[PDB]
RNA sequence: ACCUCUGCUUCUGCU
RNA sequence: AGUAGUAACAAGAGG
């Protein structure tokens, strides 16, 4: 390295690789180019949070009652605004989830609401809300000595 | 009437409203669970690119070891790593000739450097592989545990407080038969085989980049231990010298600054043209920039760029290359099992892959583990080519722009010729010539010739155009710079360091991109008023006359009623935002000085108040920042020191394991740092020097102070009596 | 230039205030911030949380808004991705049954009925809940809690074209552009063809926009939009005159195309790309 | 108690076996490794780890004295403090009820110290409370990127010089051997050691603050405007995309950004005046309505000391007397007889580098003298043909010494430049060569010493000697290198021509306009020339951009001028700015060129082109001059790099874009206006269309001459094409 | 059962 | 189930 003194070293190189080494550009005209091409499938399905457009409100106006400000008291004060309930059915069935389970929790929740005393709720781990909310899903885990 | 946002592109040229193409208001992509994967994809893949060249098994380590260099030259267009010595060497030698005198003093700054520099140099690092551990730990622990074992083992000449003796340390250390650590079972010697203690010397730990935008899939990153780091600081250091006097580099000059250079570098292109002459850019990236580079290489630059310098510091720059030649990765943190029948899930360690049972893997895992056999070595996989992410950006940028340096026309004299910039991968080519063809074969050149050394231009990523437009690393080129606000949207919110901190960062962010990124002002006092929201929320300070309820509401309505000019109260104390444009520059304690209640302003800034924990002048009123893209970044902020300058509780997890004594070990140390620097104020802005022991500098400053105390009449005769007394009985205590 | 900027702020804070994307946002926000602070303080309780919002009509009254409900799960949260599973529960009038693939991962009850009337008579319509397992995690909202940061990215573009325009004509160009409410920017498209907005339509329309990347942020998003810019430049580079070229077109096309999975944002984004590379096609 | 309470504690820590041994085997040295030394990792997420923690109880890390000093509960029953110790530390959890409790009911200090401590902070609220704003301004305006000051006040030191002080100040019995040189270090230890004096703020504090104010900072910043720091300080507010918010900072200013202000005021002046029918009545009118920040002008010139050409010129038009000199290297230079002429030439210097450089050519006579020294020089072409030179010390005889060899030019100090001295900062800014090579041997002469030689004295003794040491000597000493010891400030009246010659009582050649240099700088204070002549956006750039939109937007009354009366438009006012960006040697050949073309679109008719008139238009201005040469392009000076904009459609600087409908000039929109046959490209050539071989090989376009009336070719015109040309059977006259 | 600890800490790099 | 997406979470560790 000390003593290097070049001498046509790169010009050799280059005089011995092939061809098919190369940067060859292509003309871009976007008049001649496709579309991209999207995926198939199934139809794409909503995987927001929350619903958008499909969504309703109970709404109080101007809130005067005791509470303005904490949400559970502004949420009984909303759901006072609605006489019209009825009988929980199912009308879309998640396919792959245990249907039933779902309608429960409705019912649980709306009860536990209704008798609710304070500024928090929270639900009895019963076994249909444990099973909408994975509990206990999680593998238990092990050595792997022992399941190898 | 279907509403689409990207119609606008027919009215509004696509760099006038780039800011909407990038989609940063969302967060950015994470992996989940073992990196392990892709360390296995990026060390076949290095293998492939180089899988024509020469196997040797290392002597040493016993890693198999593949050699491209001077291998056989490309064929095709796909990624190769066999760069050619004696071409990178004309580059070097063509980078000498246009520069005379820049190798030499970029040499003697390095020299000084490695003369003047402290081994403290390499606390400055992040997470760092601890070979004394096996697992990752803060640099500065790092580097402790180094020089602790190092001692215990008889290497001490870094006692001198220079980097070169650690460095002397690194290379005697693996003269010894059998390095001794301890293990916490309690505690247990354990003595690492010289073959061993090589081969953890010679490590880089591997995990995946997460928060990483602009990808669908995930890639690894490396971290190298204490034995490399400090080598491989003074190779970039070299590398840096020369970079900053290059007129083609883009290191290591940042935002402004580098848009300022690559606009000169146009200005002077064109000036050199003639008027005849077509001129086009290539807006570049080169595919699997750090997979084909090559320590063998980086030897070749670091001898030729030293050529004629002391033999020392040519041998001691050789060591980072030498060193990464015989590098291994470790595999990372393995993968998890999972049985459906039994609802059991297990943790494999990438060790285990040496030897288990391959039936566990889906086929793409199994194909990997399979190719990766033959380089592991205990527990670790051989990676001979490539450099792994990032590890030598600066020296890889100099084999770069060498590159573009071939391309004056006094060096071609062919019917074309080029300059450009070059960061790492990234470049601007420009390529004149008289017609189109002319353009073509220069582009053709500078392709092949960058094939010569190992750099492979992608196809796929790059594009070219009349000169006129161009992107580099996402500054976006029309006829001169334009903005784009959307690659700083990430940092405007709460940074999370404190109350005092982040309302400075705040307004200095909404600041700095109205100067830097086209922030217009009906836009920033929009931004001050979201800001002052956030802040609100997250620290629970709303305003004093408000009627949210938290933790924090009703002390702060007691402060809020009890207070007579309430515009004098800081944000965090329930006050109001006095911000506007004019006063996004002045810390909002000085804004509200002349209005607080003087009680309030007294505890506020009461020196004496327990929140505010202090360290170090030159860590003072300092951020880490992680941008949308890039490395973390240090920033300074402009605040008065108060109550609100408080740091928010430690991570207990490591309570539960075995390195819970490291918690204790820590406290110790601190406790002797604190009554330290109760002698020595100025600790704490300069570093202080000696040989001395803690405690002897400890006495002889304490008999000291007492003496000219007792003379300045500051102290009584008893007070001083006793003083001198507790230092005896002190120094007798020392002697057990 | 404060006067001057409170002056074209109003005009903004209008705009934005009142789309419907600015409703996204907030639920977003309260959601995120409920859950991430109840995820924190109440790791082993099946914790109920109302999904509210409030506003205040044009008519200038304060209205509290109720959605429905969150029931989050066990939240020991350690890693930034690990995940809270919890239950929603929303009330809408839509039927479901008429576009279910919208609605796969969902359980819709019928729980009521609301009355509508007039004058010959009344109606009543059925009220659904949306009932369905999700979950987030740690980054996932603090990410949502920072929802109004979309408000900047729109803004910000929107100022940049006022100001484009008053640095030419030398003066400001907001009045202007807010109120001779000519349609002088293409950003729809009808049966009819290309259709044009005002500043107003352009404000909401990329406010949308930077709140659908947040919603649905994604890989397949982020490789979708770097890779997709680079063909968004090279059809610039044609329409500026600088006869751009390619090394590898297919490849680039691939790396696009490999992007779009199953994002029900990045396909629609892969679609307004064609729609966009369409019109040009047809204006040249 | 002074030193009681901490020897107590570090005998209770002798006392414990592991603490000892840390204190009696750690080296301070190695203190600075172990301070470090930690499990906790800097957090990589602070923003989500804060929004989580901030749900939490007791978040914050405060001192365990915190339990002394504060109830463990408030009025409200809320729990302040815990005795849970934060993870490796004594500190221990608390709420932020905590802060807030402390905030309303903890003790109350005192905050005397604040202000001064704050002080950079605290003179940011100050300039911005006593500033003024004037009108908001909109137009396009080039914001060129470049380093700039970002902390007013400063002193001017080195880190190094700073922590010295600072030491001094702060700790001053930690200071070490060596000790303060500088007069103005001493001074500001002094006068900070008595504003600190029983400042009971944190000396980290003290130190930082110590540190940003009196080290002087910079950045880069894209910036239109005054470029002095206070200006910098509210970039934000002042500049924008579109406007400008006119605003002067309280404050005074700096004398030395005056003075910097004051130069390039007056070479703006002096340029523009020079390119005006009458230049005196045109400069002496700019000097009557110009102000900077608001002070004429004219009264800055009365009361100013600065000694520079342009300044000079405009001190004689208005009757204030000058001093014939000009400053280099805080010496002032009076030239005494003799003259000589600025020429640029490469050259090597020692280091190995090339450099175009302006050189002056010729014999000169100087008197110099400075606040501590002065001399006699006698000069050539890089000759110091002779030094006599004298001051209170040998030191400040030194000092000027090194200057003058500098100032010399000379080969030998040329080829002693040693180590890293570059001529472009790091963003390909071209520096000044003469403070470079100043600042190099102030910093190290021993190379330019030696490098030097000697020469043997005389015994006409009283012509004493300097040597290669920094000796006095006797018999030896360097080379026209000597020592020894009325009216050099007094301030002549002399008389100035309409041309801006300036001539003493006896009438000789002090000053021409040539004379003075073509740097374009940006001015550290605002100038508002308030003048018919200057654009009411000041910079080059803005020439540019100005005269295109102007023309633009002027365009329908332009171009009926254009068609009924071209000379009156040629000779428009508004055109001569724009001159200034033209290399003067050009001028005439580009207007001639320019008028021709013109003459021939009108002549061929069917060839109207708007944009090829717009562009070309400013070119006109200037009395024509007809030649052979064709031109491809002409070059314009803007911040002492040449552009050039090309004759045939688009260039980087001036250019048409299709897509928006825009003329693009710099980067900057500049409005719209809104066959094959090209007639004002080439004179007395029309363009048909593309290439034909049938007519023949691709000329150059300076073989073309060789053609006939009627004959056509093949050229290669530019930018790569290939075009048909025609010579005309008439050409046109103008 | 139940008890205890933990919520970035076996995994976040480089100029 | 659900989140997600090239590998994880669906509590871990200890008693
Ligand atoms: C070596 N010099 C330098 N010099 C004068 O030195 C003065 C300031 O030095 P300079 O390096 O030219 O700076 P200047 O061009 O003013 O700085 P700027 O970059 O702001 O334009 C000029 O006015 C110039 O005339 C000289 N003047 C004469 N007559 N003869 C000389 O030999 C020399
Ligand atoms: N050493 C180092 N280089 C980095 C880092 N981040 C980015 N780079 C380099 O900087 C380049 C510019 O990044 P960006 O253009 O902002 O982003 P990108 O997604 O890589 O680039 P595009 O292809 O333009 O979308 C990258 O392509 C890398 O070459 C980093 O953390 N460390
Ligand atoms: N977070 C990052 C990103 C990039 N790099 C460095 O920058 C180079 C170029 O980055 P990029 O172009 O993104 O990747 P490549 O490795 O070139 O691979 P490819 O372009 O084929 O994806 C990398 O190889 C690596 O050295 C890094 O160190 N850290
Ligand atoms: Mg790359
Ligand atoms: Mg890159």
């Amino acid at each position: 390295v000390s003593s290097f003194k070049a001498n046509g070293n790169i010009e050799a190189k280059l005089g011995a690789m092939s061809e098919k080494v190369n940067a060859q550009i292509e003309s871009f005209d976007p008049r001649t180019i496709r579309e991209l091409e999207l995926p198939e499938g199934k139809f794409c399905t909503q995987r927001s949070k929350f619903l958008l457009m499909d969504a309703m409100k109970l709404s109080v106006l101007n809130p005067a009652h005791e509470g303005e400000g904490i949400p559970m008291k502004d949420a009984k004060a909303c759901l006072d605004t609605f006489w019209g309930w009825k009988k929980a059915t199912i009308i879309k069935k998640h396919e792959k989830g245990v249907n039933t389970n779902y309608l429960m929790i409705w019912e649980q929740l709306l009860e536990s609401i209704k008798e609710m005393e304070g500024k928090f709720l929270n639900l009895k781990k019963t076994n249909h809300l444990k099973w909408g909310l994975g509990e206990g899903q999680a593998p238990e885990k092990m050595d792997f000595e022992d399941c190898k | 009437m279907d509403v689409n946002p990207m119609l606008i592109f027919l009215k509004v040229p696509v760099q006038n409203a780039i800011s909407t193409t990038f989609p940063y208001t969302g967060d950015p992509p994470y992996s989940h669970g073992t990196g392990t994967g892709y360390t296995m994809d990026t060390v076949i893949r290095t293998h492939d690119y180089s899988s024509r060249g020469i196997w040797k098994t290392n002597s040493e380590t016993g890693a198999q070891q593949l050699n491209p260099i001077d291998g056989p030259l490309p064929e095709d267009n796909e990624p190769s790593g066999y760069a050619q010595t004696d071409c990178v060497l004309e580059l070097i030698e063509g980078l000498d000739r246009s520069h005379p005198g820049l190798f030499e003093t970029a040499c003697q700054e390095t020299i000084d450097a490695i003369q003047q520099t402290r081994v403290d140099k390499l606390t400055q690092g992040r997470q760092t592989y601890d070979w004394t551990l096996n697992r990752n730990q803060p640099a500065a622990t790092a580097l402790a545990n180094t020089i602790e074992v190092f001692r215990k083992n008889g290497y001490k000449l870094n006692e001198s407080g220079r980097l070169i003796d650690f460095l002397k340390d690194v290379l005697l250390s693996f003269e010894n038969d059998s390095m001794e650590v301890t293990t916490h079972f309690g505690k247990k010697r354990v003595k690492l085989t010289k073959k061993n203690y090589l081969i953890r010397a010679l490590t880089l730990n591997t995990m995946t980049k997460d928060a990483e935008r602009g990808k669908l899939k995930r890639r690894a990153i490396a971290t190298p231990g204490m034995q490399i780091r400090g080598f491989v600081y003074f190779v970039e250091l070299l590398a840096r010298n020369i970079c900053e006097r290059l007129e083609q580099s883009g290191l290591p000059v940042g935002g402004n600054e580098k848009k300022a250079k690559l606009a000169n570098v146009i200005k002077k292109m064109m000036a050199k043209s003639t008027d005849e002459e077509l001129s086009y850019t290539i807006t570049g990236d080169n595919t699997k920039w750090n997979e084909n580079q090559n320590p063998r290489i980086f030897l070749a630059m670091v001898l030729r760029i030293t050529a004629g310098q002391p033999e020392w510091f040519r041998d001691l720059l050789a060591v980072a290359p030498i060193m990464f030649s015989n590098k291994v990765a470790r595999l990372g943190r393995g993968y998890m099992f999972e049985s459906k029948s039994m609802h059991l899930r297990t943790q494999i360690s990438a060790e285990n892959l040496s030897d288990i049972n391959l039936r566990y893997f889906n086929e793409d895992t199994k194909k990997k583990i399979e190719k990766i056999r033959h380089l592991m070595v205990e527990g670790t996989a051989s990676l001979s080519p490539g450099m792994m992410m990032g590890m030598f950006n600066m020296l890889s940028t100099v084999l770069g722009v060498s590159v573009l340096n071939l391309g004056q026309r006094e060096i071609l004299k062919r019917t074309y010729w080029w300059d450009g910039l070059q960061s790492s991968d990234d470049f601007a080519l420009i390529i004149n010539g008289h017609f189109k063809e002319d353009i073509q074969q220069g582009v053709n050149h500078f392709y092949r010739t960058c094939k010569l050394v190992g750099i492979n231009m992608s196809q796929k990523k790059s594009y070219i155009n009349k000169t006129g437009t161009f992107e580099f690393t996402s500054f976006f080129y029309r006829y001169g710079f334009v903005a784009n606000f959307s690659m700083e949207l990430p940092s405007f919110g709460v940074a999370g360091n404190n109350e005092s901190a982040d309302m400075s960062i705040g307004t200095t962010v909404i600041k700095t991109n109205m100067i830097n990124n086209d922030l217009g002002p009906a836009t920033a006092q929009m931004a001050i008023q979201l800001f002052i929201k956030d802040y609100r929320y997250t620290y629970r300070c709303h305003r004093g006359d408000t009627n949210l309820e938290t933790r924090r509401t009703k002390s702060i309505k007691r402060l809020w009623t009890e207070t007579i000019s309430k515009a004098g109260l800081l944000v965090a104390d329930g006050g109001p935002n006095p911000y506007n444009l004019r006063n996004l520059h002045i810390p909002e304690v000085c804004l509200k000085w002349s209005l607080m209640d003087p009680d309030y302003r007294g505890r506020l800034c009461n020196p004496n108040n327990p929140f505010v924990h202090h360290m170090e002048v030159e860590s003072t009123n300092l951020a880490v920042v992680m941008p949308a893209h890039g490395p973390a970044k240090s920033l300074e902020y402009d605040a008065v020191a108060t109550t609100h300058s408080w740091t928010p509780k430690r991570n207990r997890s490591i309570l539960n394991t075995n390195q819970r004594g490291i918690l204790e070990d820590e406290r110790i140390y601190q406790k002797c740092c604190q009554v330290f620097e109760k002698f020595f104020p100025s600790s704490t802005y300069r570093r202080p020097i000696g040989m001395a022991s803690m405690l002897d500098a400890m006495l002889s400053r304490a008999r000291i102070d007492a003496r000219i105390d007792l003379e300045s009449g500051r102290i009584s005769s008893q007070d001083f009596s006793e003083i001198t007394n507790t230092c005896k009985a002190i120094e007798a205590l020392k002697r057990q | 230039i404060e006067h001057i900027a409170s002056r074209r702020r109003n005009f903004f804070t209008a705009e934005v205030s009142q789309c419907r994307a600015s409703e996204y946002i907030m639920k977003a926000v309260y959601i995120n911030t409920a859950l991430l602070n109840s995820s924190c303080t109440a790791m082993e309780e099946y914790q109920v949380i109302p999904i509210i919002t409030k506003c205040r009509d044009t008519s200038g009254q304060r209205r509290t808004n109720l959605y429905g409900f969150i029931i989050k799960g066990r939240s020991h949260l350690r890693n930034d991705t690990d995940v809270v599973n919890f239950i929603s529960l929303e009330f809408s009038l839509t039927d479901p049954r008429n576009e279910i693939h919208k609605w796969e991962k969902y359980c819709v009850l019928e729980i009521g009925d609301m009355e509508i009337r007039t004058s010959i008579s009344t109606i009543m319509k059925p009220v659904y809940l949306y009932v369905r397992t999700n979950g987030t995690s740690k980054i996932k909202m603090k990410w949502g809690m920072e929802m109004r940061r979309c408000l900047l990215q729109s803004l910000q573009q929107v100022e940049s074209m006022i100001e484009a325009e008053s640095a030419v004509k030398e003066k400001d160009m907001t009045e202007p552009f807010f109120r001779n409410r000519e349609n002088d920017w293409p950003i729809g498209e009808s049966p009819q063809g290309i259709e044009k907005g005002t500043i107003g339509k352009v404000c909401r329309v990329l406010l949308a926009k930077s709140v659908f990347n947040s919603i649905y942020a994604s890989a397949q998003l982020e490789g979708f939009s770097a890779e997709s810019r680079k063909l968004l430049l090279l059809i610039q580079a044609f329409r500026d005159n600088l006869d751009p070229g390619t090394f590898d077109l297919k490849g680039l096309y691939e790396a696009i195309e490999e992007c779009i999975i199953n994002d029900p944002w990045v396909l629609l984004n892969a679609s307004w790309f064609n729609s966009f590379l369409k019109a040009v096609q047809l204006s040249m | 108690g002074s030193g009681m309470e901490r020897i107590k504690e570090l005998m209770e820590m002798v006392k414990n076996s592991r603490m000892r041994e840390i204190l009696t085997t750690t080296s301070v040295d190695h203190m600075a490794v172990i301070k470090k030394y930690t499990s906790g990792r800097q957090e990589k997420n602070p923003a989500l780890r804060m929004k989580w923690m901030m749900a939490m109880k007791y978040p914050i890390s405060a001192s365990s004295r915190i339990r002394e000093m504060i109830p463990e509960k408030d009025e409200d029953g809320n729990t302040l403090w815990t005795n849970t110790k934060d993870a490796g530390s004594n500190r221990v959890l608390v709420s932020p009820n905590a802060v807030t409790w402390w905030n309303r009911a903890g003790p109350v200090s005192d905050v005397v110290h604040y202000p001064r401590v704050y002080k950079m902070y605290f003179d940011r609220l100050e300039r911005l409370t006593h500033g003024t704003f004037g009108p908001v301004k909109f137009y396009n305006q080039v914001k060129v990127r470049k380093r700039v000051d970002i902390n007013p006040g400063h002193k001017d030191l080195t880190s190094r010089e700073a922590q010295e002080v600072i030491m001094e100040v702060v700790f001053p019995n930690e200071v070490g051997a060596r000790t303060l040189s500088s007069d103005a270090q001493l001074t500001i230890t002094k006068e900070k050691k008595e504003e600190l004096k029983n400042c009971k703020i944190s000396p980290i504090m003290v130190a930082y603050m110590l540190e940003r104010e009196l080290v002087r900072r910079t950045r880069f910043l894209p910036i239109a405007g005054a470029t002095s720091s206070t200006y910098v300080e509210v970039l934000h507010l002042t500049q924008g995309t579109c406007w400008e918010q006119q605003y002067t900072p309280g404050g005074e200013a700096e004398n030395d950004d005056l003075d910097q202000t004051l130069i390039i005021a007056s070479r703006n002046i002096v340029r523009r005046s020079i390119v005006a029918i009458d230049p005196l009545a045109s400069l002496l009118s700019m000097c009557h309505t110009t102000s900077i920040s608001s002070e004429p002008l004219v009264e800055i010139l009365r009361s100013n000391p600065t000694d520079e050409q342009a300044v000079n010129i405009c001190k004689a038009a208005l009757g204030i007397r000058i001093n014939n000199s000009f400053s280099f290297g805080g010496y002032n230079f009076k030239r005494v007889k003799g003259s000589s002429q600025r020429t640029e030439k490469a050259v090597l210097t020692g280091n190995l580098q090339t450099l175009t450089m302006t050189i002056f050519e010729g014999y000169e006579e100087f008197n110099v003298s400075g606040k501590r020294a002065s001399a006699v020089l006698k000069k050539g072409a890089q000759r110091l043909i002779q030094a006599i030179i004298g001051g209170r010390t040998l030191e400040d005889i030194l000092n000027l010494m090194i200057t003058l060899m500098v100032f010399s030019q000379e080969e030998k100090m040329l080829k002693a430049v040693r180590g890293d001295l570059n001529f472009v900062n790091r963003a390909n800014q071209r520096l000044n060569p003469m403070y470079q090579l100043l600042r190099h041997f102030q910093k190290d002469s021993s190379t330019l010493l030696k490098n030097w030689g000697t020469e043997e004295i005389d015994p006409i003794m009283g012509i004493a000697g300097i040597m290669p040491d920094g000796t006095i000597n006797k018999t030896q000493t360097l080379m026209g290198v000597r020592l020894s010891q009325y009216s050099f400030n007094e301030r002549i009246r002399v008389n100035i021509d309409k041309y801006l010659r300036v001539r003493n009582e006896k009438g000789e050649l002090l000053i021409s306009p040539e004379e003075v240099s073509e740097a374009q700088g940006q001015e550290k204070l605002p100038i508002n020339y308030n003048s018919s002549l200057m654009w009411e956006v000041n910079g080059p750039e803005s020439i540019l951009t100005n005269t295109y939109h102007w023309i633009i937007k002027n365009w329908e009354l332009l171009k009926t001028q254009w068609m009924t009366d071209p000379t009156v438009l040629y000779n428009r006012i508004e055109f001569e700015p724009f001159q200034t960006l033209i290399p003067k040697g050009n001028r005439a050949i580009y207007s001639g060129f320019t008028r021709t073309l013109f003459q021939q679109m009108r002549d061929v008719e069917g060839t109207f082109d708007s944009i090829q008139i717009i562009k070309l238009l400013p070119f006109s201005a200037h009395p024509p001059s007809l030649g052979r040469t064709q031109f491809s392009s002409f070059t314009l000076n803007i911040r002492g790099a040449p552009l050039r904009l090309l004759i045939r459609g688009n260039s980087q600087v001036f250019n048409y874009n299709q897509m928006e409908n825009v003329i693009i000039v710099l980067g900057k929109s500049v409005g719209s206006p809104e066959s094959s046959i090209e007639s004002a490209v080439l004179r007395g050539f029309l363009i048909l269309g593309k290439a034909n071989s049938k007519y023949g090989p691709v000329l150059t376009i300076g073989e073309l001459d060789k053609l006939g009336r009627g004959e056509k070719a093949n050229v290669l015109i530019g930018q790569g094409d290939t075009v048909l040309v025609m010579k005309r059977k008439r050409d046109s006259s103008i």
